RNA sequence: AGCUUUGCGCAGUGGCAGUAUCGUAGCCAAUGAGGUCUAUCCGAGGCGCGAUUAUUGCUAAU
């Protein structure tokens, strides 16, 4: 989960940061203690769905990047939206909650 | 005298021939607002015309 | 607020007034803390680089120099005196009281414009001067 | 500073007769290009202000009356029962009730 | 708290952007309207008669 | 071998001069040494100038005047002279 | 280069020599550039075909509308030699539309 | 046809710089190695000038099926792709991917437009066999054209090493290919060499401004982008002349090692942190002040052209007054309380008109009628 | 002397007669300061001779003058200070080199002859 | 190397002329706003107070003013609570 | 005042005790400037600054711009539901909504830049065909370019100076720039065929022109902008509109 | 012997503008200042600060 909207002192207001964050090969392997570590002999993480949101929190229109296992078509889903988008469009747009899966 | 829309007065102006030439002024008087600072509470129409 | 000079005891206020022949001391009474005094002590801040010429601001907290509250009549939360020649200039305001400007205003011109009529007037030697702007209302609407 | 390259300017001299002819732009898109050759007639004959020469073209198309003020837009249908029932139809499809 | 003593001191002190001829204008004269509105504005008071 | 200074600095030093003598005659006439100069008059400052003593006898004002524009080109007029080869 | 320094040459010894000035631009200057040399030509006011070497710069550069003025020009009584007619004739043959 | 058959010999010898750069690649690792760059240059020049009669030849037999696009898109490589790609029928326009590696979506849109409202007929299939086998052609060089560029920026760290570290050897070997040699751009003034590459850009309904006008292939390097767009022109000036200062050098093979590169840059770069540099400490006047009794003036020609300047024209004096107990209809509908007063009123005043005064004739200023003269 | 690279330097005998011709032209507005000025001249073919100094210590920035003369056949000269030089051509600032241009019916016309005369018989 | 100065006709260092003819033509007058702006400033007496006056004054501000300032809360007016 | 002398408060705090403690206003001057560049939406990045300075810095700049923000927004909600303000709070708050509104003309118009076009070829191509087939179908002529040798000429160039002088006739003070406007229309009313050629210059030959002033006209609803135009520029402008 | 060109000085006569003149032991600048048209072209000063009754003096009244 991504934290973009925080109250401040006076008024609610959305961070809109872009992240550059892969899809297909992640390491996290470094965030754990070794004693644990050998525990685990699968640290790889590769992205299913994604939530980007749109303007301001109390004006808001989610989409979903879904990805469809077996292939690789990316999806844009909003409300009934279908369309088969490219692993780049991914990055470029502002991520809110992302799903994973360590294989 | 002084009577009908545009006033039988105008007919007689002196600059009548010029006014002839003067087309879409309404409108430019209607944008005068983004020009000048202060609003024409006559915008709508031109003492002129 | 904290920038203007600050005058800790009675004798030093005094010394401020009588230290000075050719420009006007303009005295902030009250408490740096209190609303009102730090809403007027800002604007003070933005013009006393500008009244330089002509006007010295000192501030002072009754708290701290508890000698002119009975004579001056310090009991508003915050007050302004305009000193010339050792001499108080008195300022007819809208305001029913005419020897301070007992609240705290906004705008950086209109203090100017006070402070310079008061100097004005009293150059040529009066001990009343009249403000340009009327305070019995203001302005509102 | 800002350097306007989205915007037209409202302050410019000319700015009326570009947002005039932009509006000409929009409008048939509200029109069409059939009704607006029927409202401003033949270019031989224009007609004047919501005037047409023969009542067949009034009772040819819903808008039977259009006005274009700066911005306002302001549009007059005339719907029988048969077409108002099809446009009915044909906003419930697309949006059900 | 992890400042150094001598950073404090290379503190630069900042200064205006803006020009003399934008801080400080030569005072600005306020002349009157050339009196040939006065003349213009009766001329154009003014009707034919035929 | 000298140099040629530019136009830029030939205004400049002829300025400079100039605002020398003009000092340096300034602070002797603040002194005294000569009296303060007369206003330069002309025909057309003639009642600007000296009108109102000027009505009580005008040909003599006008004398006066003529005078000081001769003795002004007469200065003129030997000063070339003088500069002559 | 040599031949660079031939053409400077000749155009140094009585440069209001109609031939030279108008085969200086098109052949011994690089087409970038060419525009100065064919203005520097046009400040000498006589045209023996220096309008025809305008027009085949401006032919070069690839403006229909400017080559086809100029050979108007060039075909007139200025430079009436037969070159500008037959090079009218051959850039009507080749224009865009050839009507 | 003709320009295919003259490419022959270029192609031939575009193939042996070709196997003497692959051997440069492998030699490096009597035909000395300077000469293998000056030959490439002229070759790539060469190609160049092939290029664009290729491209005009390109316009000149496409311009019947579209006779407006080159007014469009100005650059030729550009043209050639865009002829490539739309083909005889210009349906492929909408949504078109390959059009954006080469249009700006502003210009992709404009010539969509004109493609709309086209009087060009359609193309036979003999036009086919030309136009793509010219704009063929046209890729192979510019593929030649690159692949002599990495060479050169190769080994511009030799040929030019004074020029090559001011704008680096990529934008070196962009400027000096370009300007025919490095012989041929030291002959050339830095004003000329600001130009060099210098698109003129088909401004699409924009202001001059916002597409770079004459900008050159220096005004795109990496040291002058670095700097805010308000003072990359004024660097974009000092980078040329700097970069033509070593130019020079660098014709002759002077300074190998770099001192004098190494010096213009360090100037180019003082240059730069002196104009990046936070203004300085000024000071805050305070308001002067209120004036005292009097003061003495001087007063002549000059205080009588003031007077006469402010002084209360007739006109005006006869408009203060106002009258008394005349109802008058109120003129200047458009803001009442503007009444003109005896001005024209058969109250009072003079039987003639007030004659208008002169003084008061409005005047510009000394330095806007300098600006006036200058415009024009 | 501080450059051996200097073909046509001058001595302090005509250099004094190349500076009252440099200030003349200067008077007439018949000469362009600079080294890129005096190249385009010389490109544009209107050149008619042009003085470079050789204080200039990276003198091959301007050592293509001579050669861009020798192609359009101009003479050149170089002289011992470029302070004097710019001095000289009505400017302050240092000038390493300078052009002087053509007049339809120039007054300078003898004396930018007798220059061009005098240089061409010091090359060797 | 030995130059003529334009101005004085005196021999004169040839490195040096540059410099000597942009400062023997030194405007006279120039000597006294040099002389004189720098002079007020030293006469001219401060109007904000020195650092550690400010220092002391927001020490006391932030003693009565504990809605912004300290950790216990107490009145505006009211030194601790 | 209380979120900036707070800032002033921890800085001075944790600033070492000694004689440098004469850089109070420095840091009060430093606290100002990053004000006025985030007002003024001016990149503001000081070179000596200690990151744990600017980082403070940062955050009160932070803090007091929601703050005004929020207080801007309130103001605004407050006038336009009609109650009781003041005539300097109408100024500034007139003043920090344009600020306001400025900054987000600047978001949209860099979005523009960088996203292109929001209008799509198709749509774009839609649009022109069907104008086009409107005005082939109207017969209507192009309107052709105002030549040397017009006979309306000066008639279009007096209305054109008598409508931009209509904004002077009712006056009493002139500033500068007003008496140069003034100067302009009536040299050109002197010399109208010098002006005239001059605007058809602009018209043929001008595409770079400089900065149009901005500001905002009240109505307490919403807010009007009003442009100024280069003086000599509305001539040419005032021009080509009637014409 | 005159005629005549140009720059710089000294004065004289006259016209014109006071929103402009002036300073630069501040900085940069023909090794390019500065660029809107026309840019493979243009090409000399610019910036910052200070003085100011928008150059500065006397005499003259009040």
């Amino acid at each position: 989960c991504i934290k973009r909207f925080t109250k401040n002192n006076f008024f609610v207001e959305k961070n809109p940061t872009i992240v550059n964050f892969p899809i297909t090969n992640v390491d996290l392997r470094e965030y754990l203690s070794e004693e644990v570590q050998a525990v685990h002999k699968n640290t790889t993480y590769d992205l299913i769905a994604n939530i980007v949101h749109d303007g301001k929190p109390s004006e808001g229109s989610y989409r979903i990047h879904v990805l469809h296992h077996g292939t690789g078509k990316w999806y844009e889903l909003q409300d009934l939206q279908v369309t088969d988008i490219l692993p780049q469009m991914i990055t470029l747009s502002e991520a809110y909650i992302q799903i994973w899966k360590r294989r | 005298w002084d009577r009908g829309i545009p006033r039988i007065n105008t007919l007689f102006q002196k600059d009548r021939h010029t006014l002839a030439y003067d087309k879409g002024w309404r409108v430019r008087t209607d944008f005068k607002q983004y020009q000048v600072l202060k609003q024409n509470p006559f915008w709508w129409t031109h003492q002129r015309h | 607020s904290y920038m203007l000079p600050h005058l800790h005891n009675g004798w030093q206020v005094d010394q401020a007034i009588l230290s000075e022949e050719d420009r006007v001391v303009v005295i902030r009474f009250g408490h740096d803390w209190d609303p009102t005094c730090m809403k007027m002590d800002e604007v003070l801040y933005s013009i006393a680089e500008k009244v330089k010429n002509f006007a010295v601001i000192y501030l002072v907290d009754i708290t701290e120099v508890p000698d002119f509250n009975k004579m001056y009549e310090l009991y508003d939360p915050c007050t302004v005196m305009f000193f010339f020649r050792n001499k108080h200039i008195m300022i007819d305001l809208g305001t029913g009281n005419n020897n301070k400007i007992n609240w705290a205003m906004e705008d950086k011109q209109e203090m100017v414009d006070i402070i310079e009529t008061v100097y004005r007037g009293a150059r040529k030697g009066r001990g009343l001067v009249v403000s340009p702007k009327d305070y019995s209302t203001k302005y509102r609407y | 500073n800002h350097t306007n390259s989205y915007g037209i300017i409202r302050g410019l001299q000319f700015a009326s007769f570009i947002v005039q002819y932009y509006g000409l732009v929009m409008d048939l898109l509200v029109l069409g290009l059939h009704r607006a050759s029927e409202m401003a007639g033949p270019p031989q004959m224009p007609n004047d202000f919501l005037s047409f020469q023969d009542i067949a073209t009034e009772a040819a198309h819903p808008i039977r009356l259009f006005c274009r003020y700066i911005d306002r837009i302001h549009i007059f249908f005339r719907f029988t029962a048969d077409e108002a029932r099809d446009l009915i139809q044909r906003y419930l499809t697309e949006h059900p009730d | 708290a992890e400042v150094t003593e001598e950073e404090w001191l290379s503190i630069p002190e900042v200064g205006d952007a803006r020009n003399k001829r934008q801080r400080n204008p030569r005072y600005e004269k306020l002349t009157p309207v050339p009196d040939s509105f006065f003349a213009k504005h009766l001329q154009t008071g003014e009707n034919h008669t035929s | 071998l000298g140099v040629y200074l530019t136009k830029k600095e030939q205004k400049k030093l002829r300025r400079q001069t100039r605002r020398e003598a003009q000092k340096e005659l300034q602070e002797k006439v603040r002194l005294g040494l000569m009296p303060p100069p007369e206003p330069k008059v002309r025909i057309s400052n003639l009642m600007r100038v000296l009108g109102t003593e000027a009505v009580q006898d005008p040909t003599k004002v006008e004398a006066h005047v003529r005078a000081q524009m001769a003795k002004r080109q007469k200065a003129h007029e030997e000063a070339n002279a003088a500069r002559k080869l | 280069n040599i031949a660079n320094t031939l053409m400077a040459k000749a155009l140094q010894e009585c440069p209001n020599s109609g031939i030279l000035w108008s085969e200086a631009i098109f052949l011994e200057a690089r087409p970038q550039r060419r525009t100065k040399s064919v203005d520097a030509l046009k400040k000498c006011e006589h045209d023996p075909h220096v309008l025809l070497a305008v027009a085949k710069l401006f032919w070069s550069q690839r403006k229909i509308t400017k080559a086809r003025e100029w050979f108007h020009r060039t075909v007139k009584i200025d430079s009436d030699l037969g070159d500008a007619w037959a090079f009218f004739y051959k850039f009507e043959l080749q224009h865009g539309t050839e009507e | 046809a003709k320009l295919w058959d003259s490419k022959m010999f270029a192609e031939i010898m575009m193939k042996i710089e070709e196997y003497i750069s692959k051997q440069a690649k492998a030699s490096e690792v009597a035909a000395p190695e300077y000469r293998v760059i000056v030959d490439a240059n002229n070759l790539t020049v060469e190609i160049e000038n092939e290029l664009n009669i290729i491209h005009k030849f390109i316009r000149d037999k496409y311009s019947k099926r579209f006779p407006e696009l080159e007014s469009l898109v100005p650059n030729a490589l550009d043209y050639i792709r865009t002829v490539k790609e739309l083909g005889n029928s210009l349906d492929k326009c909408k949504n078109n991917e390959n059009l954006q590696q080469i249009l700006t979506n502003a210009t992709i849109m404009v010539v969509s437009v004109t493609a709309s409202t086209t009087q060009g007929q359609q193309l036979s299939e003999e036009e086919l066999e030309r136009l793509e086998e010219a704009c063929d052609m046209a890729l192979e060089l510019n593929a030649s054209k690159h692949r002599i560029y990495e060479y050169v920026e190769s080994r511009m760290s030799f040929i030019a090493p004074n020029l090559s570290i001011i704008i680096g050897a990529s934008t070196a070997a962009k400027i000096m290919g370009v300007a025919g040699g490095l012989t041929n751009l030291s002959k050339m003034p830095a004003c000329n060499i600001m130009l060099l590459g210098a698109q003129r850009k088909t401004l699409s309904g924009f202001s001059s401004t916002s597409v770079l006008p004459h900008t050159g292939y220096i005004y795109h390097s990496d040291i002058v982008q670095s700097l805010p767009p308000d003072l990359r022109r004024k660097a974009a000036r000092l980078v040329a002349a700097k970069c033509t200062l070593a130019a020079r050098v660098d014709s002759f093979h002077e300074s190998t090692e770099g001192k004098v590169g190494y010096e213009l840059k360090d100037e180019i770069e003082r240059k730069f942190d002196k104009w990046q540099e936070p203004p300085p400490v000024k000071q805050v006047k305070p308001l002067p002040a209120p004036l005292d009794g009097q003061r003495k003036k001087r007063g002549g020609r000059r205080y009588r052209k003031m007077k006469e300047r402010l002084g209360l024209t007739e006109i005006r004096k006869q408009a203060n007054r106002m009258s008394f107990g005349e109802i008058e209809e109120d003129a200047y509908q458009e803001d009442l309380g503007f009444s003109l007063g005896h001005l024209g009123k058969s109250g009072s005043g003079r039987v003639r008109q007030t004659q208008v005064n002169e003084a008061t004739k409005a005047r510009i200023s000394k330095t806007l009628q300098r600006t006036l003269q200058k415009q024009s | 002397d501080v450059n051996p690279k200097a073909y046509p330097l001058a001595d302090a005998h005509l250099t004094k007669k190349l500076l009252d011709l440099v200030q003349q032209s200067c008077n007439y507005k018949q000469l362009r300061k600079g080294a890129n000025e005096a190249t385009k001249t010389l490109n544009r073919g209107i050149s008619e001779f042009i003085v470079m100094a050789a204080d200039a210590e990276p003198l091959e920035i301007i050592l293509h003058l001579p050669l861009l003369c020798e192609d359009k056949n101009v003479p050149y000269v170089f002289v011992r200070s470029k302070q004097a030089l710019g001095r000289a051509c009505g400017v302050s600032r240092p000038v390493i080199a300078c052009s002087v241009t053509i007049k339809e019916g120039s007054q300078l016309k003898q004396q930018i002859q007798s220059i061009q005369q005098s240089i061409e018989r010091l090359l060797v | 190397e030995y130059l003529v100065s334009p101005i004085t006709g005196e021999k004169i260092p040839a490195s040096k002329m540059q410099e000597h003819m942009r400062i023997g033509l030194l405007d006279p007058r120039w000597l006294e706003q040099r002389d004189r702006s720098i002079r007020e400033k030293q006469s001219d007496d401060e109007v904000y107070a020195p650092g550690l006056d400010i220092e002391s004054s927001l020490k006391q501000l932030a003693e009565r003013r504990t809605d912004i300032f300290g950790v216990e809360e107490t009145a505006i007016g009211k030194k601790i609570g | 005042l209380e979120l900036r002398a707070a800032v002033m408060h921890d800085i001075l705090d944790m600033m070492p005790e000694g004689i440098k403690q004469n850089k109070a206003r420095t840091i009060l001057q430093h606290l100002s400037e990053a004000w006025r560049c985030w007002k003024a939406n001016i990149p503001w990045k000081v070179p000596g600054l200690p990151t744990p300075i600017e980082n403070m810095i940062l955050r009160y700049v932070k803090a007091k711009a929601d703050w005004w923000t929020n207080t801007a927004h309130y103001n605004r909600e407050r006038i336009r539901r009609g109650a009781t303000v003041d005539k300097t709070v109408c100024k500034k708050n007139l003043g920090r909504l344009t600020r306001l509104y400025l900054k987000a003309e600047q978001e949209r118009q860099h979005n523009y830049l960088k996203d292109g076009p929001y209008i799509t070829a198709e749509e774009a191509v839609a649009v022109y065909t069907t104008t086009v087939h409107w005005l082939e179908s109207r017969r209507f002529s192009p309107i052709p370019f105002p030549p040397l040798s017009y006979k309306h000429d000066t008639k279009l160039l007096i209305l054109a100076l008598e409508r931009l002088k209509e904004a002077y006739s009712v006056k009493s003070r002139l500033n500068q720039s007003q008496r140069e406007e003034l100067g302009l229309i009536e040299q050109a009313y002197d010399n109208p065929h010098e002006a005239l050629s001059r605007i058809k210059r602009h018209l043929l030959t001008q595409r770079a022109f400089k900065e149009v002033g901005i500001e905002f006209m009240d109505l307490y609803s919403h807010l009007v902008p009003v442009y100024d135009v280069e003086p000599l520029e509305k001539i040419t402008d005032a021009y080509l509109d009637q014409y």
